[PDB]
RNA sequence: UAGGGGAUCGAAGAUGAUCAGAUACCGUCGUAGUCUUAACCAUAAACUAUGCCGACUAGGGAUCGGGUGGUGUUUUUUUAAUGACCCACUCGGCACCUUACGAGAAAUCAAAGUCUUUGGGUUCUGGGGGGAGUAUGGUCGCAAGGCUGAAACUUAAAGGA
């Protein structure tokens, strides 16, 4: 959203569930945003650096999330198995 | 004194947080109220309806005096609450707060002709409570604030300036009416138009960014 | 009756927290003491606080009574906590028992099983 | 019966998407529909979509984004004159900007803003936002 | 209409110049657009009633 | 992850033939388990006898997911158990929770023995009905230890055995762990035995 | 309405009880009717007191009917086979829980939502309370009766939660 001359004219841009590209509308509570993590090449938790992702309320209600992430950090680049795009 | 409570309170006293748009981004809660006192001062109150009830005792009829209160400024910020109480002087009062935790953005914007300086909504919205249905619709320039005395009121405080309206919808219910209308503007933001799709990429939560101040 | 009261309990139950140690059951040695500590109204009230207390230290000893702990009972729970030694190591029946259908995934998953298992109700 | 096709599948697509299905399956395949999606797609509202044939009137998978807000079929299929669409947009499009009403001419199983650059109009089947 | 169509421009550029002649809206605002942000109160200053007042030749 | 000997060695048909874990049940085969070798003409389901080393030791990397095993528990409320799950809590990680489970303990900020896990487990999914539900909630993976008998919706993997009396409830977790530990921990790599008995492991008093 | 059937219940009728009265309640018998063939009538709180088509919104966990997939549960017979089963998924039901972003006079409602931001398609109905669904005509029926449907007069409330 913007003017004639490149002036972002808004309150903000809404944040949008990360697997579901709906919206997160202010006063959700249900509302999470994850901060997993990465290892460094060693049993050491990497600090000040992490992943992210972002759950609606939407799906907390429906069982969903557990299987929605178990798509995504396997789908990203950390996890191996559990999950299948071919059930 | 203020004083504080929770991780969220402490922060804003100190002033590690600045604007209300932090708080709707990460979409926090809010329990304390001063949390938007320090921030938005612009804020002004307004009393819509002071009605008696009643819960009817063994040789009498008890009464309170629902008030219902609306708050905000001009810029995309409405507040709304409904605290019965007994005597007016809790009843308004700790209405005024009831509304303040319920501050809610809006997402003034364009009719068409982009031009320069928002006057109307972005899009069509609807709301529903029990009976009332509100169909807010974006109107071109100073067309006007097309509605009942009260709706006008809400919608002024929330500038916004111009927009067609319509009801259904028993709107001798001043209370179920506002309930509703409110739940629509609070829902401009809860509607994907092309101009959002450009994926924004998550900041980092206050709840562990100033983790230490946030506690003893 | 004979049925105790808040003001009283909740005055002994606050007390019993700090002063378990001066602490007793000869209640006539608490009575005196229970003034140097609380800042009580009355003489009657005071004689009904300590009555209750002695109904704590006469059952405390007998055992773990409820929703009250005073840095002395809570350190006998980091002392009673812990235990069984050796931890789980089978030799005696070595091979550790592994349903006999417990060989497929973990033939499709590791390194060394010293396992126990049901050749087929 | 099934008395009408496009409708049936469309409705399920605003009842997949609501729940957050990432997709869909829909039965009776048409040309009509193939064309319909091919409009939607150009405009950024779905992707890919992987006909399947079975020698029959046939089945079609439509992979998601989670953008779709809403795509009702209109439905007699009324008639329409050029300067008339100017009544529709604002009776079923949230804005103007945006979000395409959509219609069927001669070219064209093609929206209205492209219609200007063509200057044509006939009957108006679905609409997107 | 679109923008650019014969009717829209002509009136606009005829519409507008009728209001430039009456002082109502400025030069600098006339795109079209914009005439909409004209409230009652602008017209009133261009009533003779008051333009006299401002040209003082009048106590109040 | 195909390795080497986690593979059966010289004794994995000898030691569960005196304990029964290939066995199923009476007139009962629950649509919800590959987890029944046929099914005989005289009585009874000869649980498939090769695929519990398939979803009782998913069940050991999934964790390997603990950085800190006392979260790695054992879920229960039986009699023959309170002497294997209490006990899965001792020799490694975990609050035992047999007897009191502690309802909530995973719904709801208001209780006592406080939970906020990421893969819990669960003896009898007829006795342990609240890792299937206290999970169909919000974000708490589960793992039922799925006899011919275990509603399978939402305990997403299989863990089959036999519980019609006797031993193998407790004496079966034992295998979840040993082989979870031989990914990560402190024991040792074909064999140099394993210093208990499966005949410590049984009762404490009737 | 005319034949058949006429166990049991059981208006009507008779009764004995109770009762100031009791033509009612309570009890025992009881034509007619309940049942059926063949022909009428068309009303009901015919009730979700919620027109149907559609299209879109927010979570669940059940179930009936299908269908798809899982070296899925037993069946054991030798492995299968099916079948019951489990679970995964779905489309179509018949409902239910929970929220309230909405709606409402509220009670409550996934529809009574998308309605003063007032408009997807169309058929019926109501406009104070009675008088009265009567009097009248007109009509369907053998009759009971239905559908149609006034006005004069009267009245400041009748009503909903």
């Amino acid at each position: 959203m913007e003017n004639d001359k490149g002036q972002l004219v808004e309150l903000y841009v809404p944040r949008k569930c990360s697997a579901t590209n709906r919206i997160i509308k202010a006063d959700d509570h249900a509302s999470v945003q994850i901060n997993v993590a990465k290892v460094d090449e060693e049993g050491r938790a990497i600090p000040g650096e992490y992943v992210t992702y972002a759950l609606s309320g939407y799906v907390r209600s429906r069982g969903e999330s557990d299987d929605s992430l178990n798509r995504l950090a396997q789908n990203d680049g950390l996890l191996k198995n559990v999950w299948s795009y071919s059930r | 004194g203020w004083v504080p409570v929770t991780k969220l309170g402490r922060l804003v006293k100190a002033g590690k947080i600045t604007t209300i748009e932090e708080i709707f981004l990460h979409s926090l809660p809010v329990k304390e109220f001063q949390i938007i006192d320090t921030l938005l001062p612009g804020l002004q109150d307004e009393v819509m309806n002071i009605k008696p009830v009643q819960k009817q005792t063994r040789a009498g009829q008890r009464t309170r005096f629902k008030a219902v209160v609306v708050v905000g400024d001009s810029n995309g910020h409405v507040g709304l609450g409904i605290k019965t109480a007994k005597e007016v002087a809790g009843a308004i009062r700790a209405g005024i707060i009831i509304a303040k935790l319920s501050v809610i953005p809006i997402r003034r914007g364009y009719w068409g002709t982009n031009l320069g300086q928002p006057h109307s909504l972005a899009t069509k919205t609807t709301g529903k409570c029990g009976s009332v249905t509100v169909r807010l619709i974006p109107a071109p320039r100073g067309s006007g604030i097309v509605a009942s005395p009260a709706v006008k009121k809400l919608l002024q405080l929330a500038g916004v300036e111009d927009v067609y309206t319509q009801s259904n919808g028993k709107t001798r219910t001043l209370e179920n009416t506002l309930k509703a209308a409110f739940v629509a503007i609070g829902n401009t933001y809860g509607f994907l138009t092309p101009n959002l799709w450009a994926e924004q990429p998550l900041p980092v939560s206050p709840l562990d960014i100033y983790s230490d101040e946030a506690s003893a | 009756g004979r049925v105790r009261t808040k003001t009283v309990k909740r005055a002994s139950k606050a007390l019993i927290e700090r002063y378990y140690p001066k602490l007793t059951l000869d209640f006539q040695t608490n009575k005196r003491l229970c003034d140097e500590i609380a800042t009580i109204q009355s003489k009657r009230l005071r004689n009904k606080i300590a009555g209750y207390t002695t109904h704590l230290m006469k059952r405390i000893q007998k055992g773990p009574v409820r929703g009250i702990s005073f840095k002395l009972q809570e350190e006998e729970r980091e002392r009673k906590d812990q235990y069984v030694p050796e931890v789980k190591a089978a030799r005696s029946n070595g091979v550790l028992n592994v349903d006999n259908q417990t060989s497929d995934l973990v033939k499709s998953l590791g390194l060394k099983l010293p396992l126990s298992v049901i050749n087929v109700s | 019966t099934r008395s009408s096709v496009l409708a049936d599948a469309l409705n399920a697509i605003n009842n997949a998407e609501k729940t957050g299905k990432r997709q869909v399956l829909i039965r009776p395949s048409s040309k009509v529909i193939i064309k319909f999606l091919q409009v939607m797609q150009k405009h950024g509202y779905i992707g890919e979509f992987e006909y399947i044939d079975d020698h029959r009137s046939g089945k079609i998978v439509v992979q998601l984004n989670g953008r779709l807000n809403k795509c009702g079929v209109i439905s007699p299929r009324f008639n329409v004159k050029i300067g008339d669409i100017e009544k529709w947009t604002a009776n079923l499009l949230p804005a103007r900007q945006f979000g395409y009403v959509i219609l069927t001419t001669s070219a064209g199983i093609m929206d209205h803003e492209e219609a200007r650059r063509k200057h044509v109009s006939g009957k108006i089947l679905g609409f997107v936002y | 209409r679109d923008e650019k169509d014969p009717k829209r421009l002509f009136e606009g550029n005829a519409l507008i110049r009728r209001l430039v002649r009456v002082g109502v809206l400025s030069e600098d605002k006339k795109k079209l657009d914009y005439v909409l942000a004209l409230k009652v109160e602008d017209f009133l200053e261009r009533r003779l009633q008051t333009q006299v007042y401002k040209l003082g030749l009048a106590a109040s | 992850s195909l390795p080497a000997t986690f593979d059966l060695t010289p004794e994995d048909a000898q030691l569960l033939l005196a304990a029964n874990t290939h066995l199923g049940a009476r007139n009962v085969q629950v649509h919800q388990e590959p987890y029944v070798f046929n099914a005989r003409p005289d009585g009874v389901h000869v649980i498939n006898v090769g695929k519990t080393w398939e979803k009782l030791v998913l069940a050991a990397r999934i964790i390997a997911a603990i950085p800190n095993p006392e979260d790695v528990v054992a879920i229960s409320s039986r009699t023959f158990g309170q002497r294997a799950v209490l006990k899965f809590a001792a020799h490694t990680g975990a609050t035992p929770i047999a007897g009191r489970f502690t309802p909530g303990s995973f719904t709801n900020y208001i209780t006592r023995s406080f939970k906020e896990p990421r893969l819990v487990i669960v003896t009898d999914p007829r006795s342990d009905a609240q890792a299937i539900k206290e999970a169909s909630y919000v974000n708490i993976p589960v793992i039922a230890l799925t006899d011919l008998d275990s509603p399978s919706e939402f305990v997403d993997v299989a863990i089959p055995c036999n519980n019609r009396g006797k031993h193998s409830i407790g004496l079966i977790w034992y295998l979840l762990a040993r082989e979870v530990l031989r990914l990560r921990g402190a024991l040792v790599d074909r064999t140099q035995p394993w210093s208990i008995m499966p005949d410590l492991y049984f009762y404490r008093d009737p």
